């Protein structure tokens, strides 16, 4: 099929600022504004990092579009609690270097117990002593995370891509042993990817609602998270979407 | 096109 993690650390795409002006008071409906203004740049370079992903060109279009739509959440999620970690040893949520959430940020955004639950994914990098290696690995592995209830277009081949990059990880964690073992980290690591679906449920939970009610609460959303949502947010509704676990319940 | 489209066939 195939270094393809070496690629993976070149193709990172490099932070960007949030746009926040302190200036503005600080409602919800200002900072969730500016968060999904964030959200929509950062989903540009999710985009442009995808295309160049080995393995992900293999997949057709419509398929590239549906495993972007469906794990969005998950990816920018992940990235969050990284920048977290890498910037502040998880004490914050770094969503860029112009905004960076302490406790009253996020009672602020009206998010404090989605924030806290973001926290804990941040807090299981500083456990795990997380590499960048065993992250851009994994991130890969949450864009191939959920699927259509009836497959992709092409699912062998999105079973291939998915298949490689378990054993990719799995290469990986060889290089962190304990006595020599690594199957112990292996299983901390996909126990940690499969936690990433409830929290991103509980997010898209919130995001739908405020997409749903946008102009009564005052946020605002770019074209990039209208579009990703609209498409997204009848099919998660109606239990089309389908998370892939490692290990089920 | 869609936005999504778009960019990933440029
Ligand atoms: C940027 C960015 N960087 O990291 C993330 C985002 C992001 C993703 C999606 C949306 C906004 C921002 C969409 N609007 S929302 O769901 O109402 C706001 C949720 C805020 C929130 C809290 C914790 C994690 C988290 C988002 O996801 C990580």
């Amino acid at each position: 099929y195939f270094s393809p993690v070496m690629v993976l650390e070149n193709i990172e795409p490099e932070i960007v600022y949030a746009g926040y002006d302190s200036s503005k008071p600080d409602t919800a409906e200002n900072l969730l504004s500016t968060l999904n203004r964030l959200a929509g740049k950062q989903m540009i370079q999710v985009v442009k990092w995808a295309k160049v992903l080995p393995g992900f060109k293999n997949l057709p279009l419509e398929d590239q579009i549906t495993l972007i739509q469906y794990s969005w959440m998950s990816l920018l999620s992940f990235a969050l609690s990284w920048r977290s970690y890498k910037h502040t040893n998880s004490q914050f949520l770094y969503f860029a270097p112009d905004l960076v959430f302490n406790e009253e940020k996020m009672h602020q955004s009206a998010m404090y117990e989605l924030c806290q639950g973001m926290h804990q994914i941040s807090l299981q990098f500083v456990r795990l002593q997380l590499t960048f290696e065993e992250y851009t690995i994994m991130k890969v592995l949450l864009l191939l995370s959920t699927i259509p209830k009836d497959g992709l277009k092409s699912q062998a081949a999105f079973e291939e891509m998915r298949t490689n990059y378990i054993k990719e990880l799995r290469k990986m964690v060889t290089k962190s042993p304990n006595s020599g073992q690594s199957w112990q980290r292996f299983y901390q690591l996909t126990k940690l990817l499969d936690s990433m679906h409830d929290l991103v449920s509980d997010l898209l939970e919130f995001c739908f609602y405020t997409f749903r009610e946008s102009h009564a609460l005052k946020v605002e959303f770019p074209a990039m998270l209208v579009e990703i949502i609209s498409d997204q947010l009848p099919k998660v509704e109606s239990g089309n979407a389908k998370p892939l676990y490692f290990h089920r319940k | 096109k869609s936005l999504l489209q778009q960019l990933l066939t440029e």
